[PDB]
């Protein structure tokens, strides 16, 4: 019963969710904040 | 739900991606385009050259017709596997692959 509290939340989040559409499709522009952590700069061919 | 969700769920119900548009009516006219990015090295010992392109195809499908205020449904690659795409292959390609990252 301990895991059902988060299982119900995760099932409610994807209930009716359409993954084909970006968020704010009809009202705004989806802004994506990105950064890069280079773990190792490999050899240059 | 919403506007684009019900439009896509109404387009894709009763849809067979196995059958091309106008299967028993007329040939499907496909307008192709291409945008070369960087023709790579021309290998002479192995007799091939590498090319990187943006291969684009355009056709008509009467089953993918919707009447709403939305003009264009700009979709990602997730909707490719649900609709019909012509089996365009390159007749002189020794090896080729699309790009799958990210
Ligand atoms: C014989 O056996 C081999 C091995 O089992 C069979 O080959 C395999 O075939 C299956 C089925 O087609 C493939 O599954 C699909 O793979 C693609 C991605 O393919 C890319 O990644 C492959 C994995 O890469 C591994 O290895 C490399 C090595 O460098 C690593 O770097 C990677 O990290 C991985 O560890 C890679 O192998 C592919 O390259 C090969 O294939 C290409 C084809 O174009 C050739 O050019 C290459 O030379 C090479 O041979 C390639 O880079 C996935 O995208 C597929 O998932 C989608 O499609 C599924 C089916 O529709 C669907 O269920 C999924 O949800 C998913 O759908 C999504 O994407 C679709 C794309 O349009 C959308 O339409 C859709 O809506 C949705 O968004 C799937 O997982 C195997 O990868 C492939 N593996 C190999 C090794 O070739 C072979 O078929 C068998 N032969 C026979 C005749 O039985």
């Amino acid at each position: 019963d301990n895991t059902t509290v988060f299982t119900r939340i995760l099932d409610r989040l994807l209930d009716g969710y359409d993954n084909r559409l970006r968020p704010g499709l009809g009202e705004r522009v989806t802004e994506v904040k990105t950064d890069i952590f280079v773990t190792s700069f490999g050899p240059v061919s | 739900e919403g506007d684009v969700t019900v439009i896509l769920n109404n387009l894709l119900e009763g849809y067979d991606n196995k059958l091309r548009p106008d299967i028993g009516v007329k040939p499907t006219l496909i307008h192709t385009d291409m945008y070369v990015n960087s023709i790579g090295p021309v290998n002479a010992i192995n007799m091939e050259y590498t090319i990187d392109i943006f291969f684009a195809q355009t056709w008509y499908d009467r089953r993918l017709k919707f009447n709403s205020t939305i003009k264009v449904l700009r979709l990602n690659s997730n909707m490719v596997g649900k609709i019909w795409i012509p089996d365009t292959f390159f007749r002189n390609s020794k090896k080729a692959d699309a790009h799958w990252i990210t």
